[PDB]
């Protein structure tokens, strides 16, 4: 197991999850297969407690789980659950987690170009600039809104371009640290005496 | 494909060589996420830079070195100029003389304002394009032909 890969289960676990999803992974990434009932005592989680945790690893996938059956020492059958990390799976689904934050930060950058600019400060209601000339009325030579009868802004569309941006251009900044390990993790038996001689007499 | 991207959306290129980068008059690495931003405000903005577009001026590139983008870019403009074939010349210090003012003004202009340049190149262009210019894009697009074929 290359220590990237087990880097890149500890950067994505403790980035986006708690401490107690680190832990827990920890375990599987120090030890590749270790018992829930080890991790239980190990974490001192109670059962709800871990067993949530591991759904959670269980729905993204990450870790998974198998169970070995054995006899007791009194002769009662014990069922273990043997938890071990997918590394696979693991990279697979962040890779499908990322490119899916991907599209909705598409999304939302295309929202940030489809943003109405002209609005009314009396509904709150913000208008495409398409609606400019429904808007404008030329009997009060200005913008106006059809439902309030009142006067519709414009200049103040800068704000909701501009802020947008900053939002939506620190997540790449940020991820880094997660696309470069991706990037890094991409790949005797003789003749009896009656054959041997003459048996007729003579 | 190898490189990482526009300052902003850095990620798609890791992911597959069919995203390809586009250039600009202000030498800066564009693509439509960050394009689409460009037309809401400024309408042809440079997002760090501010030069403005006068259009879309848009054209797709596959190099990583924008210097080497500029100075395609310029060279093609500046090679309507001072392309004279070597007949023109009888020295041979002429075949070359005036390659190195013109490299030095398409190097120079990667980096430098166009002031004198285009002061330059539109005190030629008065003569040039008089003779001398009509006879080498006749010149120049045969030998292109003959380059092609
Ligand atoms: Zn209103
Ligand atoms: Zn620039
Ligand atoms: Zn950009």
């Amino acid at each position: 197991v290359p220590a990237a890969l087990k880097r890149l289960a500890k950067y994505v676990i403790r980035g986006f999850y708690g401490i107690e999803h680190a832990l827990a992974l920890d375990i599987l990434i120090r030890n590749s297969c270790v018992k829930e009932e080890d991790m239980l005592e190990l974490l001192k989680f109670d059962r709800k407690q871990l067993r949530s945790v591991l759904n959670n690893l269980k729905g993204d996938k990450f870790i998974k789980c198998r169970m070995r059956v054995e006899t007791a020492a009194d002769g009662k059958t014990t069922r273990h659950n043997y938890y071990f990390i997918n590394y696979r799976t693991l990279v697979n689904v962040v890779k499908y987690k990322l490119d899916h934050m991907r599209r909705r930060i598409e999304t939302d950058e295309r929202d940030s170009t489809n943003r109405a600019s002209f609005k009314c400060p009396v509904c709150s209601s913000t208008f495409t600039d398409l609606e400019a000339n429904q808007l404008f009325d030329p009997m009060t030579g200005t913008f106006r809104c059809t439902f309030c009868h009142t006067e519709v802004e414009e200049d103040e569309s800068a704000m909701p371009k501009k802020d947008a941006r900053t939002l939506l251009a620190r997540f790449n900044e940020q991820i880094e640290p997660i696309y470069a390990l991706l990037r890094e993790t991409e790949d005797a038996k003789e003749r009896p005496i009656w054959l041997r001689e003459s048996t007729v007499q003579g | 494909m190898d490189d990482q991207g526009c300052p902003r959306c850095k990620t798609t290129k890791y992911r597959n060589p069919s995203l390809k980068l586009m250039v600009n008059v202000c030498g800066h690495t564009l693509c439509e996420s960050c394009v689409d931003l460009l037309f809401v405000r400024g309408a042809g903005n440079c997002p760090e830079c501010g030069t403005p577009l006068r259009k879309s001026n848009f054209r797709v590139q596959l190099f990583e070195d924008p210097t080497v983008d500029k100075e395609v870019e310029i060279r093609k403009k500046v090679l309507k100029i001072y392309n004279k074939r070597e007949e023109d010349f009888p020295s041979l210090r002429e075949y070359n003389d005036f390659l190195e003012e013109v490299e030095e003004i398409v190097f120079n202009l990667t980096n430098n304002v166009d002031l004198d340049n285009t002061k330059k190149k539109m005190e030629i262009y008065q003569k040039e394009n008089k003779d001398v210019i009509q006879k080498n894009k006749l010149k120049l697009t045969r030998e292109q032909e003959e380059l092609e074929e």
